[PDB]
């Protein structure tokens, strides 16, 4: 969904992140993906290196 | 390096058809808002070297090791190049507020970082830290909110920029570690 | 022939290739300037020349003399530039400390814009080394006819991306020895770890064993950190030429699945170009039978206006060299859509994205005892 | 690509500065001449079938010849390749008219041009028939709106003065 | 001196092309913001005078020590000179406001500054002083109708950020 | 870069003596196959750029999805760098011809292809498509068995040295992948 | 190794093209040119002993101070190895005739042979002597007939202006 | 002018030494093949005129859109420039033949031939049809021999090759 693109979506809190896939990276915020994605039959679970 | 437009126009070659409509509303938007772009790009031009010198600053003081003997801000030349790194990291961020796409800063500055700070042993959640310190500076600054700094421009909501700016030094943030 | 030579014989190399996307491009003082292009080509000098080197206004101190002697244009830009290289900054930055294959490749660098080609050219640049020292190494680089006929007099080394490349692997260190434009010549070596307080360190060289036996530098050292890289031209090939970043936590479950993913993609691939060559005209008979039969199907035209013509008779104007077959809009459109649609053309985009996979893997899976497996 | 905003940056990252006013000034320009422009993309991308059919043909209707021999529109097939590079080129201009610099049209469609055009026995003075034609067939007050179809000739002129 | 027009001429210049409808659109941008800036111009050689009285003895309002020993301010004539360069450096806002870039105001004013202020014991705090000072005095409405002012100030931003 | 000659040179100095019978009888069947080989490379050398441009148009053509978007072949540009390509490896395969042994081939062209296409992106399939177009295009010219060409020449018989230049261009298309 | 093959593919490669008529018709000089240095190359490695005996005895017959004193031939192990090294260089002679080009007669006996002889107390006259020897025993008419002894000489000239 | 001469000469003159016997049999292979060559350039020289006639006549026998409209080929002048470069290329070929490399082949008519024939809207199919023409029309076993017509086909494949 976000290959190429940049999306910012509001989180479960008030304030809002955004989302970026560049070069096959994939970031939240300030920290970047270490694990894709993990199904869990409500939603995804991704992995990342440190707590935003 | 791309902007806005030419991220809209290489998108709309993957879809390898014309631009239509809906990309050129969004596009459309980008203009309506321009003007607060350029007062925002504006409002970081001019405080820079201040926020990149109380950045910095900020950072030794969190952290006295940088400081401290071996350390990489130990050496007065270390220091300098230190102070310039962080200026010339605001520099591409503000490159970014202008084009509207972080293809400039992903070319020119993100690609190839962390694996030189990485072979040359500089710490990267110090740097990461600095990172953070503009980012907050540079949302206050961006927001007319500076308490040595409150400059009269007409009244207006602009937190969707304030947005777009901290996603950029989140990305910078992000590269680093 | 669609090409006449070599980077240094026509620049139709320099036209087609890379190099125009580049902010690798000469640079040049114009006649009388302002500060603000002195400055400018004199910085682009600098950042060439020391590869985004690090020169504190002190050590602009030692350049100065040369620089003050440019920004007349008394000294032509080679001259200059030879009294760069000259300098004892220069010196201390590279010749001061390093090894001898790792400095003379830097003075390919520099000087040329180009990774050396073979052993034999590195061990003549050493031997005119061991002959009459720095200085005239350094003259040796800048008197030299291929340097005289790209650059001139003029212009500021860069690096060339001219398409000849003699040798692939000296474009693949071409790409190695520059590490994209946030990098630097200190980053690359470990000058400033090795030495103690950001000084005296060592340089530190590498693919000395793909200058001495035929080997290939890594595609991570050429994809990572890359004037490929900075001067990206934002393609959408579904291959990504950037590398996927290292996922943690891999298991060897997950690299045997995808290892034999990929031999069952190859498998199916040649299966179906065979076939490809079997398809010929199958539509061919069919319109070999509409040839046959075209003196009742094709009729002629009946010259009127919209008004006063009997239906379904076509005017001159509508003669399209296109509606003369039938075509439509779709069939201009077609072959833009034909990546989903064709089989073939599906599968080999699937191919490599196996295999950038495939090797992504073969990083991860290369850690062994303290994994937690997952 | 070469647009306002990336000749603006990347000549103060080659100053080696932060973007002073005369910079904000420049995109200052590209936010005024912008919507004239894109008037122009909108009603390029409206009607852009009938721009390939009236091209095409009138690339046809010049030079018969290719039709003729084995050479360059032997088939139908290739004719259809005709018609596909002009649609290439007009979206090309519907790309560089939207960026408002020549930067796509030019590392896209210009870039290399010669070799190939040269390679594959492909004249360009049938190419230079079409767009020809598309500017002789432009109205100032109808269609397109007189400052979007200034800056529709613009584009197209450049395309030619690339090709011949 | 860098403006939009040297800067896109010498882009297009080292180019090695025709100036393309980008460089044109740049030019626009400077032909429409051209208004505000010339009205900061024409009421800075108003009362720069004024502003020369203001400026100084603020700057000596803050730094008193000038004035006490030989160091930077030991006569009445150094004190001249102090006021001098103060309406030197107010005489280059209003070129680098005609201009539209900081042209002039860089390429006579701030560049080699620094070995000039290292050398003669000059120190810059005590302009930054002066020039923070007549940031601070304006106000918009009554004097430099918005924009104008606007300009004013990221000139003399620059003079600032240029010092520090 | 070493020719027949060099070849025999090399294995009788690994062999550390003179040169004797056998060596040099095998080097006087190339000498007496030497116009043979000359007109073999005449022929390869003319018409070289018609057999390029058929090669990767017929690569093209068994696979639609290179001229689709976000192809190898898709922008001019790409295409242009694509014709380039197999102009210089059919280059190269003539060098091979001339001297006899690959070594010019092998040093100069086919050392660090692997790095150089996998680090651009290029597809590995389809160049070897392309190669082995241009073998079979390269072979039918040597042979003076192309339609649209047939050339007078003396006949005889020249299997060996077909056999030698699909030798190469087999060295190649087993280089790429 | 520079033959005819290498210089003009190498040269053609430095060019960027095809391999032209020119480096066809250099190659045909080559295979021209090929059986007078072969013969020339087969009676070399007939009677190549009787050289090495011949050759070093004649050396020794013009300089005796070789074998006087510790200096260059104390032993008669240093004999055996000034005979060696004329058998080296009549191997690297028979491998440049075969080759055609002085390739590896250059590569191998030539390259940095001054600082080897310069270093090592050894004389280049005594060579000199052996060449010239030689050169003074060619027997055309009767042993290598025409060609092939001109061959013979052309080589052993390029020995003797090497080392001299 | 790249010959046998000057690619043997120039490249021992970068090499930095006298001329060895590599270039010797490079020339001694010129003086080979030189007669056979030598025979074509004189009956070049012999009907050039009839090659001027019959290169035309078929150039235009296959492409009559030239005298049609405007296009390259309006007047009978400009027909007259079309037959009088066809002679500057048939006299090129004749001294290129002379010379036996590509040299002033390639030096006076192909280098910087496609940014004048892309200029001046002069296509290279009619070129080649001409050429093309020519390869046909000579016989080789009544009007030239094997060497001589052989060196023929070979330089005009390089006309093609070049401008194709
Ligand atoms: C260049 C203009 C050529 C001249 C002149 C000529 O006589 N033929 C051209 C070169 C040539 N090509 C081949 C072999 C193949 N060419 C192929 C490409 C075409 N096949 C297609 O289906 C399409 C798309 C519709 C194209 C463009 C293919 C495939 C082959 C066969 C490949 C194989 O594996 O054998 C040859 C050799 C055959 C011959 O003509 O004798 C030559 C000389
Ligand atoms: C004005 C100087 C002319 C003329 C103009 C007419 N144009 C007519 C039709 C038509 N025009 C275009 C070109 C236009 N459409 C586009 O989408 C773009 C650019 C994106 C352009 C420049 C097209 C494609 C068409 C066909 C579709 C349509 O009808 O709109 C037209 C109608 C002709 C008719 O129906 O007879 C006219 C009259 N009028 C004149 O007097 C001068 C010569
Ligand atoms: C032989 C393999 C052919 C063929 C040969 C014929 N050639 C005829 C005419 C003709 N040929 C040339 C080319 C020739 N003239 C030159 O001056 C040079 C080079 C300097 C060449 C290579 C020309 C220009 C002409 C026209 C003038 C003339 O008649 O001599 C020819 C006569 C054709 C006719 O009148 O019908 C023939 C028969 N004969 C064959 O069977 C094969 C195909
Ligand atoms: C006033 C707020 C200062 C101070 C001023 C002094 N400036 C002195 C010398 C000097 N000043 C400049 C800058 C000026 N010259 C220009 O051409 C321009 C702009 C075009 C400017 C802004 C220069 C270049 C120089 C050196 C040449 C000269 O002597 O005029 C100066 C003399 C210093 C000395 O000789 O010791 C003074 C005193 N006086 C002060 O008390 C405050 C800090
Ligand atoms: C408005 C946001 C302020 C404030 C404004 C006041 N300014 C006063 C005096 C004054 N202002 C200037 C700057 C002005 N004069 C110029 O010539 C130019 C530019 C060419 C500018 C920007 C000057 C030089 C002066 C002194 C001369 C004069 O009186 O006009 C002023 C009077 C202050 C007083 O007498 O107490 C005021 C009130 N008013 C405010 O509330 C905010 C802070
Ligand atoms: C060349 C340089 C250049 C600039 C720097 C800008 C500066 C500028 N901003 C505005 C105008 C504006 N600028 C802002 C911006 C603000 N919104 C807020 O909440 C913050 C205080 C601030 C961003 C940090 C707003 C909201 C307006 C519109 C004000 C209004 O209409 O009420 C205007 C008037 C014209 C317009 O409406 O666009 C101008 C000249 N324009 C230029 O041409
Ligand atoms: C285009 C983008 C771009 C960058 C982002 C920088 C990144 C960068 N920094 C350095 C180099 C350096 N960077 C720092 C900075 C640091 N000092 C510390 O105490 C902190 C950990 C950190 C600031 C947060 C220091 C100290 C050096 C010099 C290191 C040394 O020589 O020991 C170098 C090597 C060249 C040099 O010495 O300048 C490079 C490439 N350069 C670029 O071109
Ligand atoms: C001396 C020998 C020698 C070679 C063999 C080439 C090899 C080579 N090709 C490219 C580069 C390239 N090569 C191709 C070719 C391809 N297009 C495709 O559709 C196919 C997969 C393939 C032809 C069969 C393309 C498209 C590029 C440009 C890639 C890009 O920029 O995305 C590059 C990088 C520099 C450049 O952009 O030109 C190099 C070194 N160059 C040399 O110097
Ligand atoms: C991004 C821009 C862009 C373009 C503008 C085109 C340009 C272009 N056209 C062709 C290729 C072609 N283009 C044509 C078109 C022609 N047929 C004729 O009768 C006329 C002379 C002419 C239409 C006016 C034909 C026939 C071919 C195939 C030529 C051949 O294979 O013989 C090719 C080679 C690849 C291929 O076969 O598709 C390219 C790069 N491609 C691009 O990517
Ligand atoms: C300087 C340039 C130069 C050349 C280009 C060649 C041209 C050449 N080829 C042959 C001669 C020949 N050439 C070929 C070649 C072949 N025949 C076939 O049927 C195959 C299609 C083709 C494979 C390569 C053959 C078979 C002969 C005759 C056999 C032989 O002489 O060995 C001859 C002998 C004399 C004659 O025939 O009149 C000459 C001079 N030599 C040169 O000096
Ligand atoms: C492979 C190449 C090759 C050669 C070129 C010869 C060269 C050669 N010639 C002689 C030896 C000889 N060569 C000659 C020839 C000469 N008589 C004269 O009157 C003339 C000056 C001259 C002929 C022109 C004579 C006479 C001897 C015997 C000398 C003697 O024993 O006195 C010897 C010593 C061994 C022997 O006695 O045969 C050798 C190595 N041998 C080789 O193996
Ligand atoms: C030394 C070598 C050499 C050449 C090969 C020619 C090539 C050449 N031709 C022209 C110029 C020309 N060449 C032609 C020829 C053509 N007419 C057509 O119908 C055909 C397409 C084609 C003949 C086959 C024409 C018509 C012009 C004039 C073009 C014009 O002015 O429109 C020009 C420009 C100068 C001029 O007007 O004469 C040049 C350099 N000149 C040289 O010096
Ligand atoms: C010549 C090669 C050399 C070195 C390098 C040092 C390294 C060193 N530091 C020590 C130990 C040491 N090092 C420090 C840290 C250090 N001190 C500070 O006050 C600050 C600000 C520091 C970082 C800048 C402390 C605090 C100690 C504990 C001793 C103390 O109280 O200072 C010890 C004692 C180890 C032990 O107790 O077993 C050693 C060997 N010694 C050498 O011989
Ligand atoms: C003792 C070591 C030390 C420092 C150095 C400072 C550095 C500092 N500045 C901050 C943040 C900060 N800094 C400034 C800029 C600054 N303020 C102004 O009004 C003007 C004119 C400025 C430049 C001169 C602003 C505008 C902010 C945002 C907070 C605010 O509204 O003031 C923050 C908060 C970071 C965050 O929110 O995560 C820190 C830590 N703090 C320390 O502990």
């Amino acid at each position: 969904d976000v290959v190429g693109k940049s999306v910012t979506v509001e989180t479960m809190g008030g304030d809002e992140v955004t989302i970026s896939c560049m070069k096959r990276k994939l970031v939240v915020g300030s920290s970047a993906v270490i694990r894709k994605d993990v199904s869990c039959s409500n939603g995804v679970i991704h992995v990342i290196k440190s707590v935003l | 390096m791309l902007d806005a437009f030419s991220r809209v126009v290489v998108n709309s070659d993957s879809k390898a058809a014309y631009v239509g409509g809906s990309d050129l509303q969004s596009l459309k938007t980008f203009i309506s808002d321009g003007n607060k772009r350029l007062d925002a790009v504006n409002c970081i031009v001019s405080n820079a070297s201040c926020i990149v010198s109380d950045a910095i600053s900020g950072m030794i003081c969190e952290n006295p090791g940088l400081i401290a003997p071996g350390g990489n801000c130990y050496t007065n030349r270390r220091m300098a190049a230190c102070l310039r790194d962080g200026e010339i990291i605001l520099r591409y961020v503000s490159y970014a507020l202008l084009a509207g796409d972080s293809s400039v800063l992903d070319d020119r500055c993100l690609n190839g970082l962390k694996e030189t700070y990485i072979a040359l042993g500089v710490p990267t959640a110090s740097t990461s830290r600095a990172v953070s310190i503009m980012k907050a500076a540079s949302t206050a600054f961006i927001m007319n909110t500076a308490s040595g700094r409150k400059i009269e421009i007409a009244a207006g909501d602009c937190q969707a920029l304030q947005s777009e700016a901290a996603a950029y030094f989140d990305k910078v943030g992000s590269a680093v570690d | 022939r669609v090409l006449d030579g070599l980077d240094t014989v026509t620049q139709d190399s320099y036209s087609f290739s890379r190099y125009v996307l580049g902010p690798f491009q000469p640079s040049v003082l114009n006649a009388n300037s302002s500060e603000y292009e002195r400055e400018i080509a004199i910085r682009a000098a600098y950042r060439h020349v020391f590869g985004n080197a690090y020169i504190m206004e002190e050590e602009l101190a030692e350049v100065e003399v040369t620089a003050s002697q440019y920004k007349l244009g008394n000294l032509t830009a080679k001259e200059f530039i030879r009294a760069l290289a000259k300098s004892s900054a220069y010196k201390t930055r590279f010749f001061e400390g390093a090894s001898q294959y790792r400095f003379v490749e830097l003075n390919f660098m520099h000087l040329l814009g180009r990774a050396p080609d073979t052993q034999e050219e590195v061990a003549t640049h050493m031997n005119i080394y061991h002959a009459k020292g720095f200085d005239a190494e350094i003259d040796s680089y800048i008197d030299s006819e291929e340097y005289d006929s790209v650059f001139g007099d003029y212009n500021v080394p860069f690096l060339r991306f001219r398409g000849a490349y003699t040798p692939c692997d000296s474009f693949n260190k071409q790409c190695a020895l520059k590490g994209g434009w946030a990098n630097s010549d200190k980053a690359m070596g470990g000058a400033a770890l090795s030495g103690y307080n950001g000084s005296d360190g060592r340089q530190m060289c590498d693919r000395i064993s793909a200058y001495v036996t035929s080997d290939t530098t890594d595609y991570e050292s050429v994809a990572g950190n890359s004037p490929l890289l900075t001067t990206s031209p934002n393609w959408l090939a579904y291959p990504d030429p950037a590398i996927a970043p290292t996922p943690a936590f891999i298991s060897p479950q997950e690299v045997r699945e995808a290892r034999a993913r990929v031999e069952k993609l190859r498998e199916a691939y040649n299966e179906e170009i065979a076939k490809t060559q079997a398809r010929k005209n199958a539509m061919a008979p069919f319109r070999a039978m509409v040839e046959d039969m075209a003196p009742m199907l094709d009729r002629g035209v009946t010259f009127g206006d919209p008004m006063l013509v009997h239906p379904e008779a076509k005017l001159p104007e509508n003669e399209s060299a296109l509606a003369d077959l039938g075509g439509k809009s779709s069939d201009y459109k077609r072959f833009w859509s034909t990546m989903e649609t064709n089989t073939v053309s599906r599968l080999e985009r699937d191919l490599e994205e196996a295999k950038a996979e495939l090797r992504v893997l073969e990083k991860g899976v290369d850690a062994l005892t303290p994994m937690s497996t997952s | 690509m070469k647009s306002v905003i990336t000749t603006t940056i990347s000549a103060a990252d080659a100053a080696g500065r932060f973007p002073s006013s005369s910079d904000l000034e420049s995109i200052q320009g590209n936010i005024q001449r912008a919507s004239a422009r894109l008037e122009a993309a909108e009603k390029l991308s409206g009607n852009h079938e009938a721009v390939v059919k009236e091209a095409g043909d009138a690339c046809f209707a010049k030079y018969s010849y290719l039709k003729n021999s084995g050479e360059a529109g032997d088939s139908q097939e290739k004719i259809n390749k005709c018609y596909r590079d002009v649609d290439h080129y007009m979206r090309l201009i519907n790309y560089s008219l939207v960026v408002g610099g020549t930067g796509p049209l030019d590392e896209w469609g210009i870039a290399g041009s010669r070799e190939v055009y040269r390679t594959l026995n492909l004249p360009g003075s049938a190419y230079i028939a079409s767009f020809t034609f598309t500017r002789d067939r432009l109205c100032v007050p109808r269609d397109m709106s007189s400052q979007a179809g200034v800056e529709f000739v613009a584009a197209l002129d450049y395309v030619i003065n690339s090709l011949s």
